[PDB]
């Protein structure tokens, strides 16, 4: 059967200004199989309240999810995402750069 | 500007866990407006969209109706084909179902699709001519007989050029302001020098709706987008998409190279110099 | 959903046009029907249409106009065989509950010369 | 809407 | 198709009796309807898949079940004068294929009574007319058969039984003229007093005159 390794990418729904609120984003796709497990990230501790999409795919079959939680940036905090999949060896986590 | 809608289907087994899981969602662009999940507590078919909420009654009477026989056939096909590929009972597998059908300018049928997939990858197509079916494997075979005897692809064929597009229509002036709109990409570079003979010249478009997007970096007719890196669409969250390309530009031919818009929502393609 | 049919009992000479109407209320009905009942009989079918359009295979012309919600049946060339009630039929899926109208009554007279 | 006539393989 | 029994039915307050009904044609979904003058047909219950089962618009009185998917038994525990109907049993394919149609049985007629002292056969008479009178229900199937054969020819009999009921064979007279053809007026009775289900005839000899 086939196996694919999920691409993750962690940005904000807005121009990331410190003191500002804004959404941060983690979205995994063209995974295969759907089970995943995704976790967003402050100081490195898990953040409760995260919302996820509808499971969906692409033309080739392979899956995409959005997870996303409400948030206001500062200059010492730091936020990233915790994806696990078959796929993975052991979970990938993914920095979040303001730049990105 | 071409429309189409579509309904996407997943179907996952889970060995010594019960029932399996089914998920259905439907989309009108880019743009979700229904979904039944298996997991869920109202376990019907709910809106997503604000403008299919106004439907009715009637209308979500049969539409859950309609999930749950597609859940019945696709919980049994989970059973079918680990029969045919003798499979065993301690694996997880998936299945998955996609069909809709596009319209052009005029917004009169132009294309109809109806796929299958098993363990994440095709199993058996309906042909383009919607009266032929595609088996990829002798397995497959026996489903493909099986629906010909069905009498299936004459079935589809009726919906995938009448009913769908007439409801797409009918959801395409209930989503005037929604679906017919068209976002221009809000783009702009950024410039980050890893030292004083590598530089990375970043493109951006973001806010732009629908996701349809092609972004092309070339030096004044250099291929470079050959060696260009680019970020898989992704969503913003409140029903625009982003994306990115960037080179490696040694220093100094950096303000030679240009980058190249292409969206629905732009009259000529963008070119924006360094 | 409800189906609403043309009226009480149409009678018409043999070898004229016996045209029946139907409506329904469901806007998401995708197959419609029409079934002949002889006295005493059973209802048996006749006529399917699955697209809106004009299906006239045999002696038989049924149209659909989705949009207006409404389905035909046009008997050419009417023999007193005929001579049966008509029933519309409609439905969304096939899970879902068929739907008949009350049925309308056709009466194809036959052809005296003289009394 | 959904098409209403899905067969099992 | 679809096969149901029996084709009629007599039976009084109280007694249960089971409308049987198949399908050869690998289908899952069956149901069942009767059909009455002011309301025309009503869905009384249905199933999509075996085991499966649910009420439609008149399950009152009704019940019902269907372990294999080529049966689906209607079941009335307790007769009742109101049961008394044309029930239509049919099928679609649900699941099973694409072919929307559905497919009704022959049908079966049941009569229901109080009290019972009713269900008197009736009484044929030829005159060329007929004449089957005072039966109850009215459960008749009624032929013409000449020297031994039936005719469906010239008989032109009454839709629904007036109980009392009417038939017509008019043939020229060249073969009634003839003394050597006999024609016999049958008419067959479906009911339970001894009035068992019979076959009551009248006849006639083609007079010389
Ligand atoms: C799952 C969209 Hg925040
Ligand atoms: C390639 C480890 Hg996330």
């Amino acid at each position: 059967m086939i196996q694919r390794t999920p691409k993750i990418q962690v940005y904000s729904r807005h121009p990331a200004e410190n003191g500002k609120s804004n959404f941060l984003n983690c979205y995994v796709s063209g995974f295969h199989p759907s089970d995943i497990e995704v976790d967003l990230l402050k100081n490195g501790e898990r953040i409760e309240k995260v919302e996820h999409s509808d499971l969906s795919f692409s033309k080739d079959w392979s899956f995409y999810l959005l997870y996303c939680t409400e948030f206001t940036p500062t200059e010492k905090d730091e936020y990233a995402c915790r994806v696990n999949h078959v796929t993975l060896s052991q979970p990938c986590i993914v920095k979040w750069d303001r730049d990105m | 500007g071409s429309h189409s809608m579509r309904y996407f289907f997943t179907s996952v087994s889970r060995p010594g866990r019960g029932e399996p899981r089914f998920i259905a969602v439907g989309y009108v662009d880019d743009t979700q407006f229904v979904r039944f999940d298996s997991d869920a507590a109202s376990q019907r078919m709910e809106p997503r969209a604000p403008w299919i909420e106004q439907e009715g009654p009637e209308y979500w009477d049969g539409e859950t109706r309609k999930v749950k026989a597609h859940s019945q056939t696709h919980r049994v096909d989970l059973g079918t084909l680990r029969g045919y590929y003798n499979q065993s009972e301690a694996g997880s597998h998936t299945v998955q179902r996609m069909y809709g059908c596009d319209v052009g300018s005029d917004w009169r049928f132009l294309r109809g699709y109806h796929q299958y997939a098993y363990d994440g990858k095709d199993y058996i197509a309906l042909k383009e001519d919607l009266r032929s079916w595609t088996a990829a494997d002798m397995a497959a075979q026996t489903t493909k007989h099986k629906w010909e005897a069905a009498h299936v692809a004459e079935q589809l064929r009726a919906y995938l050029e009448g009913t769908c597009v007439e409801w797409l229509r009918r959801y395409l002036e209930n989503g005037k302001e929604t679906l017919q709109r068209t976002d221009a990409p809000k783009t702009h570079m950024t410039h980050h020098a890893v030292s004083d003979h590598e530089a990375t010249l970043r493109c951006w478009a973001l806010s732009f709706y629908p996701a349809e997007i092609t972004l092309t970096w070339q030096r004044d007719g250099e291929d470079q987008t050959q060696d260009t890196e680019l970020v898989e669409t992704r969503p913003a969250g409140d029903g625009t998409f982003q994306k990115w390309a960037a080179v490696v530009v040694p220093s100094g031919q950096e303000q030679r190279y240009t980058c190249h818009v292409q969206h629905e929502g732009l009259p000529k393609p963008l070119t924006l110099r360094w | 959903k409800e189906v609403e049919q043309n009226s009480g009992p149409l009678s018409v000479p043999e070898g004229a046009i016996a045209s029946l109407n139907c409506t329904y209320s469901d806007r998401g009905s995708q197959s419609f029907f029409w079934y002949r009942q002889y006295s005493g009989k059973s209802p048996e079918l006749i006529m399917s249409i699955y697209s809106n359009g004009d299906k006239e295979d045999g002696r038989f012309t049924a149209q659909l106009n989705k949009a207006s919600q409404y389905v035909s049946l046009l008997i050419r060339d009417s023999q007193p065989s005929d001579s049966a009630t008509y029933l519309c039929a409609v439905t969304t899926d096939s899970w879902g509950k068929l739907q008949f109208g009350a049925g309308t009554q056709v009466v194809v007279t036959p052809d005296i010369q003289n009394p | 809407l959904l098409f209403g006539y899905p067969v099992y393989v | 198709g679809v096969t149901q029994t029996p084709k009629f039915q007599v039976l009084k307050t109280g007694q249960s009796m089971t409308l049987q009904c198949a399908q050869d044609m690998n289908h899952e979904y069956m149901s069942w309807y009767r059909q009455d003058p002011g309301m025309g047909l009503r869905l009384i219950h249905y199933s999509v898949g075996a085991g499966i089962t649910d009420q439609g618009e008149v399950p009152n009185g009704y019940n019902v079940s269907r372990s294999t998917t080529e049966d689906f038994p209607l079941r009335l525990l307790s007769a009742a004068p109101s049961q008394t109907s044309v029930y239509f049993c049919a099928s679609r394919p649900g699941l099973a294929g694409g072919r929307p149609e559905q497919y009704f049985g022959p049908g079966t007629r049941l009569t229901v009574t109080e009290d019972l002292k009713n269900v008197f056969p009736p009484e044929v008479a030829v005159f060329l007319v007929c004449l089957a009178t005072g039966f109850y229900p009215d459960h008749v199937e009624l032929s013409w058969w000449v020297n031994g054969k039936e005719v469906h020819s010239g008989v032109s009999t009454d839709p629904q039984p007036l109980y009392a009921l009417s038939s017509r064979l008019r043939v020229s007279a060249t073969f009634w003229q003839n003394p050597r053809n006999h024609f016999r007026c049958q008419v067959q009775f479906y009911g339970l007093a001894k009035p068992v289900t019979q076959i009551v005839s009248a006849e006639a000899w083609g007079r010389a005159d």
